[PDB]
């Protein structure tokens, strides 16, 4: 396939070829144009707070070691020995001053440097240029309020710029709340779906909630429960949708601070969020203080998703076109009482973790939609994302980005796939920029 | 018997459980525990989840399955949360999960799933302090088949406490499983181990 | 590989490159030129007799819903939602007026039409053109005496024409017997063989019976049992072989009405078939009345096979070059007593079903022959099908098609592979026709 | 205990079998049933098929394994054949299958197959009406290996009736299995569950 | 019962073992053997390898697992070595393997492996000649998980001889396994069956 | 990829692209340019000593029958029936005058000839040219002191010439010792590594021993045990490394006759080897008599490895880029007492067989190094093999080949990969020769 010319995503992001969820050649091409190019979630300060702390993470199909340096910075390196290529670190987290390879014993520092080679003097003499043999380093590592992202491409925009208009919506909870912590370790499960299926669902699919999650809404005892079995549609301006230049987007469900949590947490959460909102009104204004305690379903392009307030944090780690390894953490506000933090983390896993009953409702939807992308008569068929098209706006006085002022729609799918087409048809960041010089006009056409 | 300073790979918890069963063996108790677990597994296999809750699960239950982060065997400095809870349920939380299974809009339950459980290695020992409580250890292979060609097999050891109850109806007051696979390859862990 | 030029099947169908059973690129090419082009078995009237009855079936690697319409016709549709591509129906059979998608709740009628969209007015307003959003429909659906076939290519010949000369042989049992019913549900098993391996074996392999099935013949207690371990060769004109323009073919074993059934059914069957034959003599003549109660091993190109009289009915559903999902039904004559129908169906499964002891004898033959097609030194080797070449005739006064007047030979392999080459090297039905304008001359060369 | 109007996922058949074992427990009978099944499985594992027929199988046997079509949990109109018989054998039919296994021209049996069976969850209850008959339920994991790298694993629950026989030689008069996987991924089901 | 001239697929060795268990059944012995094997499996599952050696393994032990070459069922001329020994260990050799498992530079043991064993089909019979010895047969499913997504499952039948020992501490004097899979698909067979 | 031009291995074999352990297209290309071209190990005289004895073996991904002929020669044939391609032989060893196909009963002799066809006269008449239907024969089969190798390419050098300079080192043990026997059957295990990972480790990796095998050295009770955990480095000239034109190479560890064997065999072996060495001094000289009882870790290119003295003999049978089927035999000296032979064979399996505790130490190293070759950021990275470069010599007065006069280095990796590049970039043996006309100069550069 010629990705310079092939229309995988139609103008304005209105539809996508179904093969995108199943084609292995495209998956390989995404490794280059999506995963090697864009910002990918690694870890949180809370998981590697002290010098020497490290974790392993995936970046696309590659594995990296993410390490807290002595000076307080974080550096990340491919988890691959520079000698004969053995995987250096076989654990998920720890604290160490360096990493020794189990094959020939080469020792690398937490800073990636080749620090020792067994019997170096006797064997290599002075011939080994250890300075040129440091671990392959992730070019860019940046933080968004403690959430650490990496990018293999030194030409990428800064992380804050890459978040674009989505950052404004995240800041009330990520910054003004006093900050969040990530509670590990994550759940880890493999699903037989393409990574884009859950990423698109979290970035902008409120339509599925009432029907897909009918059983979880009814038995679950949660605040959004009136939607079970499409018994009811959300109110007036019960929410909105947004998307951004670099593909990140989210839904906003006003005031839904207890999120997916069962009735056993609803009163406590609604009290806590409302109390903080009252303080935030004076600091960031009423609209942003309300956004803080509003449920955001968002995807940070390409493959990191979250539900704020519910506290669900996901990484959709790609394995092949129909295999994804799902990592699930909980996010909690740092100033919540410890006991509430613990209960909230368990509730996140209860609902969206490996035995998450809500997450279970989505399995078949994501796996069959993905696998159908391999079937001959469906490869060239069109997945539709036109709901709300011609009603989105750009440049609103209050809510930034391309915004659909309704709780349910497909605005965010269109922005995600727009950005996706622009990357898959581009060889570098400059070309992506050229292809995106009118990103918001393309998304608001007909309005 | 076990000395964990010598048996370098053994955890303190695991050594404590060995001690509990190697002492004071009561063959009748072992057989009673086998019957009890076999009946529980039969109720679960036929998806009689309400009957399982009513007949087998105590009001004070803690039903817990953890996933432990992979750490170096020589690790001694990193002290953050070691595990997460795939399950950590009280009775009401189990009831929510049972209602979710029985809801006619649980689309994933049509066509009907098929479960087959294999319970082995049963050991039982009375609690030293609380004479209402029996410690039962058992291993389980759980086979779940659905939708023509989906087959998932789960493997685990279970550390249970069961109370005598009333009228001879023993009820589970604690189940603890440390799930052996860190990354699940069964789509989910939506099964009662 | 250039399939316009590559000789996969030699002139007259005398040999085939072994790679055809193992090459994945060719398998993908067959999805287009074999499975998307030709008639594929779906179901029988007996399985969906009433309005609203439906089943799911495979057509190649695609899955379709096959539904009885209110007017008594049958329509079939891809089992894929027109919104985001989720599989619509997760069961194998049922009765319904429509199908609702478990993802966002779109509801399609049994006629494929998009009939309802949740909250359509509030969400889409009048923007949704539901008339253009019906399920993707199988272009052609036709019946042969109750046996329902589908074809994705609107340019295909009518099913009766596609059966060509094979139809004449099937009609005594399919039509003149009063009709057949298909007894479901089918057995379903995956084998590690290419779909062509069992298809070629059923279309024209009588040679293997005595040797491959030695143990089943000896222990089985059946009418063809004298062949066990090649202890004996069939008589004079104990049978014949035939093939046709579009690839269908069969063997005929005169009078073998009890087929593979064990001695426990032999007397009852031989009585029943002989009694009906006696009535048929007056209606269709002696030769065709005898064909009715003669054992036919036939493949309806590409991947539907059957043993009449034995009552075995197979679909070799392709999964990849070395994986096939085998569906096994029983066929019974509608006017047989019910108790005989039941015993016959069980006997079909006993011998050729998932635990079929005869079918088990063929496993290793089909799986290793297929897997050997991937091995480097065998890819370019030649599978031989020359037995009987130069003794086949065209246009016989009594038996139509290209016919080998002997019970054992490879006539039907040659016709199957001829048709196969012509399709794989053609882009459409017109080209297949051009490539087949001398089909019978090619098959009878040297005679 | 079970009320299938409340326990929505439970079939009437399955609820009837629960009832049979939950009442009147006889520990000696459970142990006898365990021994009997273990010996049967040993005979099958070493491929002593004639000895299995002679020592373990009654002349009146029905040996049945069904494959049930996948239907909607809410289906109530479609009433055609629900299942097919992978096995539905009388003694003579079993004998034909045993002769097929033992025939020296059964090419698929060379090199010799290897079988290993794991029997668990044994329950036994006397029939209420026919005192010659014992109802035995058990689950089985059957591992079949052949030809270097072929490995197939089968999983099933078995509902058996065994008669007392003569001289203490108990014999199977009915085995019923509803096979849990609709599409087999074991090449065939050519094994005695 | 078994006549290997009639039961064509049965080996002489296998027929000899049937004979040993079908005669003289002692229910108490079966239960004792079950307990013993369950405790052994628990020690192995928690990787208490030194405790296993000390508590469960006799000084005179032969611990043997063979891999038999695939030969024609009708083969009668080729008489070269039929099998090789995956294990054929005396006590000292087992001790070397245990030290290898416990060494802190056994890099493959970090992160810690997870083992779960399922023991079934237990049969026991006293040796006819040596009254210190008990013959125990059992089958085992062994699940080994490591490093996130590596899962290996082993299946085997075990033919053991255990001696009474002293103080009621029974010890293994012979374990024999004829491994059923000729080509292993578990990376290695580095597990104690 | 264009293998005429792609630099997979840098000049002098100093580095290799990591993708070579993971690329499936390259694996397919190796089937042609490595496995179909070079000498591959089949069996030993000791395993098929009598007329009619046969074994099956792999040659690349193909399977062959290797049979002792009546005249005492050995011929090998593809294990594939010439009719419809079924695998002919399903066992690993036996004795027979021929092989009958289980599909249609064709019977082939131990000499490969088609000898019988069921009912030939009645079915084929005289039309079947059986003389042209013999099994596909391995073009070349040759012996090195009883060790039987095959080659599909009739243009290959004779086996002795192909061993090149490595033969000199093997002869003391293979020839002058009185000869070796191979003790079967082999252990057989699948590992998730590329075949080149264990082949490179055995051809010239002494560096890993102390670290990788730390635990086996310490608990094992063996002669090389002082190396555990890199506690110590071998002495002066404790050994050397060598490589050759056609890729075979080895390490030599002076006097290490008991090899990896635990202390339970050390005294007996050291006595036996020393006694034979004393006799050999007079026959082949002191240096070669010492080589006889010195531990050789060698790979006979491409995929046969051994540890002499330890008695380990391996075939790394390729399955795909990250799957290899490992066959492990024991080699013993024919004149050792039988009881010692038995104990030695068990010890070989104890240490390096399916439950080999030493072999277990290497698993993760070989599997992760291989699998990392598929990871996007590592495909184009460079595996290093520069240890000892610029200190190797050509044409030494005593030790032939390209030789590194030190126990630990990467000389043999460089020769193995040199030969590998030359084959992968060549279409035939002539081109390999042209590409190798300065093989030793390339390897000794900078010295
Ligand atoms: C609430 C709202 C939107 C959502 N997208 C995915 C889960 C989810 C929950
Ligand atoms: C009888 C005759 C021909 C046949 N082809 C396949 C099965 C079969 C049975
Ligand atoms: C000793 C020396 C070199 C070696 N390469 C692989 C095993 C081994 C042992
Ligand atoms: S591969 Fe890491 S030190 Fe050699
Ligand atoms: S995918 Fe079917 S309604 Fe959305
Ligand atoms: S495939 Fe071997 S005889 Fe036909
Ligand atoms: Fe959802
Ligand atoms: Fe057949
Ligand atoms: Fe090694």
């Amino acid at each position: 396939m010629n990705y310079n010319n092939k229309i995988l995503v139609s103008e304005s992001g209105l539809s996508q070829k179904h093969l995108i969820h199943g084609d292995e050649e495209l998956f390989q091409h995404e490794l280059k144009t999506i995963f090697a190019r864009n910002w990918l979630f690694l870890t949180h300060d809370s998981l590697i707070p002290a010098p020497g702390d490290y974790v392993t993470a995936k970046m696309g199909i590659d594995e990296v070691i993410v390490s807290r340096q002595n000076d307080g910075s974080i550096r990340a390196f491919l988890n691959v020995c520079r000698h004969r290529g053995k995987t250096l670190v076989s654990v998920e987290a720890g604290n160490a001053k360096g990493f020794v390879c189990s094959y020939h014993g080469w020792g690398f520092g937490s800073n990636g440097e080749l620090q020792s080679v067994p019997f170096e003097k006797d064997l290599y003499g002075e011939s080994l240029n250890k300075k040129c043999l440091g671990l392959k380093e992730v070019a860019r590592v940046e933080s968004f309020h403690g959430f650490i992202y990496g990018c293999f491409d030194q030409e990428a925009p800064p992380l804050m710029d890459y978040l674009g208009d989505a950052a404004w919506y995240l800041e009330p909870m990520f910054k003004h709340s006093g900050g969040l912590e990530l509670v590990g370790p994550p759940g880890k499960v493999v699903i037989k779906a393409n990574w884009k299926a859950p990423a698109e669902n979290f970035v902008g699919d409120a339509y599925h909630v009432g029907w897909t999650h009918a059983s979880s809404l009814r038995s679950g005892e949660s605040i959004f429960s009136s939607l079970a079995g499409n018994a009811a549609l959300p109110p007036e301006g019960a929410g909105l949708q947004m998307t951004s230049k670099y593909g990140s987007g989210m839904g906003v469900l006003w005031d839904g601070y207890s999120g997916v949590h069962s009735a056993d947490l609803v009163p406590e959460l609604m009290a806590f969020g409302g109390a903080k909102q009252e303080r935030l009104n004076k600091e960031i204004g009423d609209v942003r203080a309300r956004i803080y305690r509003s449920h955001l379903n968002c995807t940070v392009f390409p493959n990191n998703s979250m539900l704020t307030c519910s506290g669900v944090f996901k990484v959709w780690n790609p394995i092949d076109a129909n295999t994804t390894e799902v990592w699930t953490y909980a996010i909690v506000e740092k100033d919540m009482p410890e006991d509430l933090k613990r209960r909230l983390a368990d509730s996140v896993q209860r609902t969206f973790g490996p035995a998450g009953f809500w997450e279970s409702d989505d399995n078949d939807n994501m796996e069959t939609a993905s696998q159908n992308g391999k079937k001959y008569q469906s490869r060239d068929s069109d997945l539709l994302s036109n709901l709300g098209f011609g009603e989105d706006v750009y440049g609103d006085a209050v809510y930034p980005g391309v915004v659909g002022k309704s709780a349910i729609g497909e605005t965010s799918y269109r922005g995600f796939y727009r950005a996706y087409q622009a990357h898959v048809s581009s060889s570098n960041w400059a070309e992506f920029e050229h292809a995106s010089s009118t990103w918001h006009t393309e998304l608001t056409k007909t309005t | 018997m076990i000395n964990i300073q010598e048996d370098k790979l053994v955890s303190a918890h695991d050594a404590e459980e060995i001690l509990r069963f190697f002492n004071c063996h009561d063959s009748a108790l072992q057989q009673e525990a086998t019957t009890l677990l076999t009946q529980e597994a039969h109720l679960l296999d036929i998806q009689a989840y309400r009957a399982w809750l009513e007949h087998c699960v105590g009001s004070e239950v803690q039903y817990q399955v953890i996933s432990r982060e992979l750490r170096a065997a020589s690790e001694r400095r990193y002290k953050l949360n070691e595990a997460m809870n795939v399950y950590n349920e009280n009775f009401q939380q189990l009831k929510v999960r049972v209602e979710h299974q029985l809801d006619p809009q649980n689309w994933g339950n049509s066509p009907k799933l098929r479960f087959t459980r294999f319970i082995t290695n049963v050991q039982a020992a009375m609690d030293v302090n609380d004479k209402e409580l029996l410690h039962i250890r058992s291993n389980v292979i759980l086979h779940r088949a659905r939708r023509g060609n989906q087959v998932d097999v789960f493997y685990a050891a279970r550390e249970d406490k069961w109370k005598r109850g009333e009228g001879g109806v023993r009820k589970l007051v604690q189940r603890f499983v440390d799930y052996p696979e860190r990354i699940l390859q069964t789509h989910n862990l939506m099964v009662f181990l």
